[PDB]
DNA sequence: CTCTGAATCTCTTCCGACGCGCCGCGA
RNA sequence: UCCGCGGCGCG
DNA sequence: TCGGAAGAGATTCAGAG
């Protein structure tokens, strides 16, 4: 229509509004009764705004077209159409001015800031509280000076019509209109630069940016102040009738009636002179129904009706889940959509849903007519309705007709991940049941058992294009989230397929050779052999030769019968060793991922449709059942159970003698009776999981049984050994509600019946289930919508950005433990540096190479323990990534295309799992390897041990090939049996030491003495008359004298002669000083070696609460401080509390000083040379601050880390890329330290993007270039960041982003997705990338 | 007259409604029984005794 | 269920909801994640503009389907002006741009 | 019927490229009523243009040639009936 | 002994899934 | 042809 | 006609003069 490219936003002048108003309305009228028809001047005065009818005038005095668009004399309402009606807006005008709610009462008050009045005085003369002041020089009076009643009486008794002093709204309008901006532009950043207040700095800076704000966007600021107020349209507020001719008012039509009434009421209390105090009166109550039309319930006490409820204001009309953003922006109800209750339909192909007839003819109904007029079996409209209606059989032909290739597409509430919206192409079924395919109803997250869904039919024929191309079931086969197939069969058909494929030692026909597998299926068909006897036959094979044919080889090999069977649906190319094996679950999974990799798509997806209809057919006819006697009972239960009651009774009575203490007893209790659960466990598992049966020459031999509940679990169809333990096995110990286990474990299984106490304690945990499920669904909703706001932006945008920077991958290992192989975190990705042969120059992978698996089984056979990949926190597009950068698109194989929307994939595929999550002293080697220390500063002792003097040394166990094994930390001071570099084996200690205290270490032997410390002042002079030998402990600053608190105790080593020794390798004497409250086991005066140590010092959320407090970039409660400078750590001043910290700069002339608290034991003794980012104390970490000292690479890994950690311990996989996205949407906040020769103001906010930008034009005209340092703000402050207001506005907060753009002239260029969304123009993205592209080349050309 | 499946049963741990199958099939078996007893019409006092 | 057209609702022009009035289903903004995951923009745009909102667009694409051809107008949708209307009503100026 | 159109997308490369390609393919098949180059097999417009992209007979610069030259054979059409006008009124 | 800045305390505001289905009531 | 508010109900 | 987290404002404590 209009071609709007942008959208800009103001304040509101009055002459403005009223300009666009087609009249004023002045009394409180609606309706008439006797006639409907509105009052003249009235709220819905047609005279105003337009005719109720088309073309119809009020007085009825033209009633056609004739006179289309002209004015009835009798009256001035319009000969036009009612649409009018929804147009025009009416004004109403005030005899007094009144203060806009929301500039006052939002969080910040701009005007009160603006006149850096406090809200309590704007808000006490704007309610008719008191008055306030303008100045006369005659007058010691000053300008804005709150004034109380008596004070203002007092004034005017001496200094009356001198001064000027006026109540909340005349004043403000006054002042507002008298007073200029340059002035104070030019005041506040004088008053900036010459103060140095923190606090008053910001303040002022606020300020100047607020006045450059209003000055750019030259709104004149007294506008805030209303005197004309806006009419919403007629339509937009309807008033509807209702049984017995009544009619529900719209609220905001009383609120508009309270308004005018009160404004009537002001104008004839002014108009006939009465009293001051009962105007004022009246203009108070005026402002209030103005606060209450605007933003009811914004202050005080909310407005209400006859029903007690609060009246919805316009504000609430926007605000909210039901607001209109929200309810109709985005989400509308559609046309041409039905629902049903859905059913399974095994006969269907893949791609083909069962729709029934009666929803397809309503559905289709306008296509119909529209082919049945076509075909001229109907001539007009009326004659198609009448004909559709009567079902004339011809009809059903025709449809038949119209859908052949039709798709549709079906959606599942909540639509949790993309694949919840599918495209298929239907096929007719009579009843009413919407019939699925089970295998993508898997991947649907669906059941049978009464799910609904909902079915819409694509229009256009691009629409339907483009659902056949890009969202038909046979494209999705790859899930987003990760590389692996989602469409993988589950129960029945994984049942039928493991029954299909297991073998017995003797069955019918054993051994017995079959000429081919058609042979194998006669004679199991016929009835002549068993599927699972074993036999030999001969079986052809495929291989994709070098050359890419389908090479054969034909042997004989020993199978059996069924897996023979199985063999012949397998399609050409894949080895027959897939086959022959007890197929479960994951190896059909993984047999599905062999076939998409080795062959394309299409025989990807007639193996999945075969395999659904053998496994069905032959899970059917093995007629596999539960049955009572399944659920063997291992007979040693009781005796194990008498044992360990018989332990129980043993510890309780050795409490009844008082040897040992409650709480042990309980502990050995509960250790006791998990002890006897497992052993029972393991019992009931040997007994069912194998069974003995006579072999062919009739001797017995053990195999796996035929147990049918084992056969289900075995297999993984269903169930797990949690749920066959609780089946047949004792189910073990239950926790009360706070979460403690009750001493007496629920000793009966499911199959003997719990008694009534067992069972009611069970039900705790039941109903605890229940209700966290029932919580989490929430949270995990809420998280999902913030996600999908911060990354909406994010679009692939161009090829290559030509980085060469990027992230080092490794495998993650924790412990020893291998968590992550390297081929998993760099299948996909692009090398940001060419991989180099391990131990040579030669170049093993080139720079900027996709790593598919090829590639990544080459550098499995190299042994290649670290790589460098492109990272989307590391790509240099600007509004966007590189198609490099974010590298193999899961659901597709190969790189991504341009113009794929990644921030939403990301989004959703993190949100998805997490309706999974759960919410409410030595060091032994575990294998061969070598021993290496990552950082570490070591020295030795007469004992042949090694102490460290690094305070976060790991050790590392390397692979002969260089590869890491295990790795450990190891704490200060810890004591080493080994040499680096030396082998070790399994189970081998080479480290120790005391967890419980922390030493103090002295490198170099020598004669201690005690230097800068007196006992009883810094050290007390302990005698452990109750505990042992003498000691000395410092004296904390509490304890201490006055004269130990510049004395700080320490020990100097002296050689031979008592001269004091250096440090060996700095100026610094062998000082070693002893903290608050240290304790040391030597006397003054002593010999200690070198290596040695003296000194003895005292000493789990859940998942999802972790995830948000990760996104939402929380500040841990206990941040670990690190050294923002390299240089040296020194003490210095003290005070309550607090020690004030210094580090001095090595060469540097800048010290800094640190308020370390002493609360927190510090892990710094006076001589720790220390680097940017290194520990000073340890922790929880702050993100922000990682990010200052480490830079985004640091934050970008820990933050990965942390979230893959607590997702793999759930179990659930998630790629790193969409972790990385997510970060990369985090950092678009940075500020500018100097300016350079940019315009731009230091420590303004100002996005990445814009920054970057303009200092690349700056240094490519040689100027001096703006620097900037990177701020980790939050998901929800990142997504309202955004210059897209829209957007915000959408978000969260709309009545802040509403008025701080408004205040601010913002201007939105719609750039991003919401807004188009917002808008209905086609979305930058995907299919309508292209479009974009020639309008941007328009609008380059415009 | 109605084919269930019986993965759901372990994996929901619904153990009673298979011994509930069983009592059924004891139940309705007298009823034959009982009914076949009646059918040929005997005496009285055995299916009294039974 | 199923609604091919039928009924619209006086202020926001929507269709109708739930069974009784004969209403269609509600496209809720998690299909709409679900579409911007996909390339899928036609189809995102129909289900907005014409199938749903646009007062003439609509009357178009009926009018063209009976005529069996699967053209596409896409107008602007009218919650958008009411939208619009509101914020104004507010006293905060709001207005298009680059006509 | 078509299973699948992945080969399609291999030939083109980019999917939504072949979707707009297919797209204007299809539009001027059914409203210009051009016959389509392959049997069509009571198949509809959308598969048909799937099928021909597939062969390899349609792609996007074949379209730019081919609307070049019936532009070139309507402004032909238009010149030479405007210098029969021309013709007439001599 | 006093003044200013920084830190801490108090008060106020915002948020706390999507989807359908029936019933009642409506100054 | 309709703005809801409350309530149960199923996902 | 209800608890939790974040931000802003106010009050108190420590350090420096
Ligand atoms: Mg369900
Ligand atoms: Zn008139
Ligand atoms: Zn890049």
């Amino acid at each position: 229509t209009e071609e709007f490219d942008a959208i800009k936003i103001a304040l509101a002048s009055p002459d403005m509004i009223r300009s666009w108003s087609f009249g004023e309305v002045k009394k409180p009228e609606t309706i008439n009764y006797r006639t409907f028809k509105p009052e003249r001047d009235g709220l819905f005065c047609a005279r105003i705004f337009g005719p109720v009818k088309d073309y119809e005038c009020l007085c009825g005095k033209y009633k056609r077209l004739k006179h289309r668009g002209v004015i009835c004399e009798k009256c001035g309402v319009e000969v036009t159409q009612t649409k009018v009606r929804r147009e025009r807006m009416g004004h109403i005008e005030l005899a007094s001015p009144t203060a806009h709610i929301w500039f006052l009462k939002s969080l910040p008050s701009r005007i009160g800031l603006l006149l850096d009045m406090p809200l309590r005085d704007i808000e006490r003369v704007l309610y008719f509280e008191s008055y306030v002041v303008i100045e006369g020089g005659m007058t010691n009076l000053e300008r804005q000076q709150i004034l109380t009643e008596e004070q203002y009486l007092d004034a005017l008794e001496e200094f009356g019509d001198e001064f000027d002093a006026k109540m909340g709204a005349e004043a403000i309008q006054a002042l507002l209109k008298s007073m200029d901006l340059e002035q104070e532009c030019e005041q506040l950043r004088e008053e900036l630069n010459e103060t140095n207040s923190e606090t008053k700095r910001k303040k002022l800076t606020k300020r100047i940016k607020l006045l450059e704000a209003f000055v750019q966007s030259g709104n004149k600021p007294e506008w805030m102040i209303l005197t004309v107020l806006p009419v919403l349209p007629p339509d937009l507020r309807p008033l509807v009738p209702l049984d017995g001719g009544r009619f529900a008012t719209s609220d905001l039509n009383d609120l508009y009636r309270r308004v005018i009434n009160r404004n009537n009421r002001l104008k004839r209390l002014l108009d006939l002179a009465a009293p001051d105090i009962i105007v004022r009166n009246e203009k108070r109550m005026l402002q209030e129904a103005v606060d209450a039309l605007l933003d009811n319930g914004r202050r005080g006490r909310a407005i209400t009706g006859s029903n007690k409820r609060p009246l919805k204001s316009l504000a609430d009309m926007i605000k909210g889940k039901q607001g209109r953003f929200r309810q109709n922006l985005l989400g509308k109800r559609v046309d041409y959509s039905g629902r049903s209750v859905i059913t399974v339909g095994p006969y269907l192909r893949l791609h083909q849903c069962g729709l029934p007839k009666k929803m397809a003819l309503e559905l289709f109904k306008p296509f119909i007519y529209g082919k049945l007029e076509l075909r001229g079996l109907a001539t007009t409209i009326k004659a198609a309705k009448k004909m559709v209606e009567r079902e004339e059989a011809v009809v059903w032909d025709i449809l038949d007709e119209v859908i052949r290739e039709h798709p549709v597409l079906l959606n599942r509430a909540p639509t949790l991940h993309r694949l919840g919206i599918q495209a298929f192409e239907p096929v007719l079924i009579e009843g009413k049941a919407i019939q699925l395919h089970p295998l993508v109803c898997a991947a649907y997250n669906a059941d049978f058992d009464g799910d609904q869904m909902a079915v819409h039919v694509p229009l256009t024929l691009e629409a339907q294009l483009e659902a056949r191309a890009l969202m038909m079931s046979t494209n999705n086969i790859l899930s987003p989230a990760n590389g692996e197939p989602i469409i993988v069969p589950s129960q029945d058909v994984v049942l039928g397929l493991y029954y299909m494929t297991r073998d017995c030692v003797n069955a019918k026909g054993e051994g017995m050779v079959l000429t081919g597998p058609k042979e194998a299926e006669r004679l199991y068909r016929s009835g002549l052999a068993s599927l699972h006897a074993r036999v030999k036959v001969r079986i052809t094979e495929y291989e994709k030769d070098a050359n890419g044919e389908l090479v054969a080889k034909t042997s004989l090999k020993d199978t059996t019968v069924g897996r023979a069977i199985l063999w012949m649906i397998v399609p050409k190319g894949l080895p027959y060793s897939i086959v022959n094996q007890a197929l479960g679950k994951k190896a059909i999974s993984k047999m599905l991922n062999t076939c998409y990799r080795i062959l394309g798509l299409k025989p990807t997806v007639i193996f999945a449709d075969q395999i659904m209809y053998t496994g069905f057919a032959y899970a059917a006819r093995s007629g596999a059942s539960v049955g009572i006697d399944d659920m063997v009972i291992p007979e040693k239960k009781h005796e194990i159970i008498s044992e360990a009651e018989a332990e129980v009774a043993e510890i309780q009575e050795q409490f009844q003698s008082g040897l040992v203490t409650a709480g042990e007893r309980y502990n050995k209790v509960i250790d006791i009776w998990a002890a006897a659960n497992d052993r029972v466990s393991k019992a009931m598992m040997d007994n069912l999981q194998t069974e003995t049966v006579i072999n062919r020459d009739g001797q017995e031999e053990k195999q796996v049984s035929f147990n049918s509940i084992y056969m289900m679990a075995d297999s993984g169809a269903r169930g797990s050994a949690a749920q066959i333990r609780q089946l047949a096995g004792m189910r073990g110990l239950m926790a009360k509600p706070d979460g403690s286990i009750i001493e007496t474990p629920i000793t009966a299984n499911f199959r003997e019946g719990l008694n009534v106490l067992q069972y009611f304690i069970s039900t705790h945990g039941a109903r605890k289930g229940l209700a966290d499920t029932a919580l989490k669904t929430a949270n995990s909703g809420y998280l999902t919508r913030r996600l999908v706001d911060v990354a909406q932006d994010l679009v692939v945008t161009e090829d290559d950005c030509g980085t060469h920077e990027g992230i080092m991958m490794t495998p993650v290992i924790e412990g020893g433990d291998v968590k992550e192989p390297l081929r998993d975190r760099v299948l996909g990705r692009v090398t940001a540096e060419d991989v180099l042969k391990p131990g040579t120059a030669d170049i093993l992978v080139p720079r900027n190479t996709l790593l598919h698996e090829q590639w990544c089984d080459l550098l499995e056979e190299n042994s290649v323990d670290a790589v460098k990949v492109r990272s989307v926190v590391s790509c240099d597009t600007d509004f966007g990534v590189c198609a490099h950068c974010y590298g193999r698109d899961l659901a597709r194989g190969h790189i991504i295309n341009k113009g794929e929307a990644i921030g939403v994939i990301a989004a959703q595929s993190i949100g998805e799992p997490g309706t999974q999550l759960t919410m409410r002293s030595s060091i032994q080697v575990k294998n061969k390897g070598s021993i290496k220390l990552s950082n570490v500063k070591s020295v030795v002792n007469s004992s042949g041990k090694l102490v460290i003097t690094s305070r976060n040394t790991e050790l590392k166990l390397i692979d002969e090939f260089g590869r890491t094994k295990e790795s450990y930390k190891v704490p200060y001071g810890a004591v080493l049996a080994k040499g680096d570099g030396e082998q070790v084996a399994g189970g081998e200690t080479v480290a120790n030491w005391d967890p419980h205290t922390m030493p103090v270490i002295t490198e170099v032997s020598g004669f201690v003495r005690f230097t800068d410390m007196i006992d009883g002042q810094t050290i007390t002079r302990q005698t452990d008359e109750l505990t042992g030998l003498s000691s000395l402990v410092v004296l904390d600053s509490a304890e201490r004298t006055a004269g130990g608190k510049d004395l700080r105790p320490a020990l100097k080593i002296v050689d031979a002669q008592g001269n004091d020794v250096l440090i060996p390798g700095t100026d610094m004497p062998a000082q070693y000083f002893l903290p608050g409250k240290a304790i040391v086991q030597l006397e003054d005066g002593v010999q200690i070696s070198s290596g040695d140590t003296l000194a003895r010092i005292p000493q789990i959320t859940g998942g999802l609460p972790r995830v948000a407090d990760l996104f939402e970039a929380r500040r841990p409660k206990e941040p670990a401080i690190l050294a923002e400078i390299s240089g040296i750590v020194s003490f210095g001043k003290e005070t309550k509390g607090k020690r004030r910290l210094v580090i001095t700069p090595v060469d540097g002339s800048d010290p800094y000083e640190e308020m370390i608290p002493k609360w927190r034991q510090l892990n710094v003794f006076e001589g720790e040379r220390v680097e940017r980012g290194d520990v000073i104390s340890d922790g929880p970490e702050a993100p922000h601050d990682i990010l200052r000292l480490r830079g985004v690479h640091a934050v970008t890994r820990y933050i990965v880390n942390e979230v893959q950690d607590v997702y793999r311990l759930q179990g659930v996989k998630i790629n790193d890329k969409h972790i990385e996205v997510i970060v990369r949407q985090m950092l678009r906040k940075a500020t500018i330290v100097n300016a350079g020769s940019s315009d731009f103001l230091e420590g303004e906010q100002v996005e990445y993007s814009r920054v970057k930008i303009a200092n690349r034009e700056l240094e490519a005209n040689g100027k001096v270039g703006a620097t900037y340092s990177r701020d980790l703000l939050g998901i929800t402050k990142a997504s309202l960041a955004t210059e897209s207001f829209i957007s915000a506005a959408s978000f969260q907060e709309t009545t802040r982003v509403l008025t701080e753009a408004a205040v601010a002239g913002k201007r939105d260029e719609l750039r991003g997705l919401k807004e188009n969304v917002i808008v209905g123009r086609l979305i930058p993205a995907g299919t309508g990338y292209a479009y974009h592209q020639d309008r941007m080349r328009r609008r380059a050309a415009g | 007259d109605i084919v269930l499946n019986p993965l759901g049963v372990p994996s929901r741990m619904n153990i009673g409604q298979i011994l509930e199958t069983h009592l059924g099939m004891a139940a309705k078996g007298i009823g034959d029984k009982i009914n076949a007893m009646l059918k040929q019409q005997q005496e009285v006092a055995k299916l009294r005794e039974f | 269920h199923a609604r091919s057209t039928g009924s619209y609702s006086l202020v926001t022009q929507q269709p109708l909801g739930g069974k009784a009035q004969f209403g269609g289903q509600r496209f809720g903004e998690m299909e709409v994640w679900a579409l911007e995951a996909y390339g899928a923009a036609y189809t995102l745009q129909e289900m907005l503009t014409v199938k749903s909102d646009d007062v003439n667009g609509r009357t178009k694409m009926y009018k063209n389907i009976v005529d069996g051809n699967h053209q596409m107008e896409p107008g602007m949708p009218e919650s958008f002006n009411v939208l619009l209307k509101e914020i104004r009503s507010l006293g905060i100026n709001i207005e298009l741009e680059d006509e | 019927a078509r299973v699948t159109v992945q080969d399609a997308v291999e030939k083109i490369g980019n999917r939504f490229d072949l979707v707009l390609v297919a797209a204007r393919r299809a539009r001027q098949m059914q409203v210009g009523g051009k016959d389509p180059l392959v049997p069509e097999e009571n198949d509809k417009t959308t598969v048909i243009a799937l099928r021909e992209i597939e062969e390899g007979l349609i792609n996007n610069q074949i379209l730019d040639v081919r609307e070049r030259q019936e532009q070139q054979e309507q402004e032909a059409a238009e010149l030479q009936a405007v210098t029969a006008i021309a013709e007439g009124r001599r």
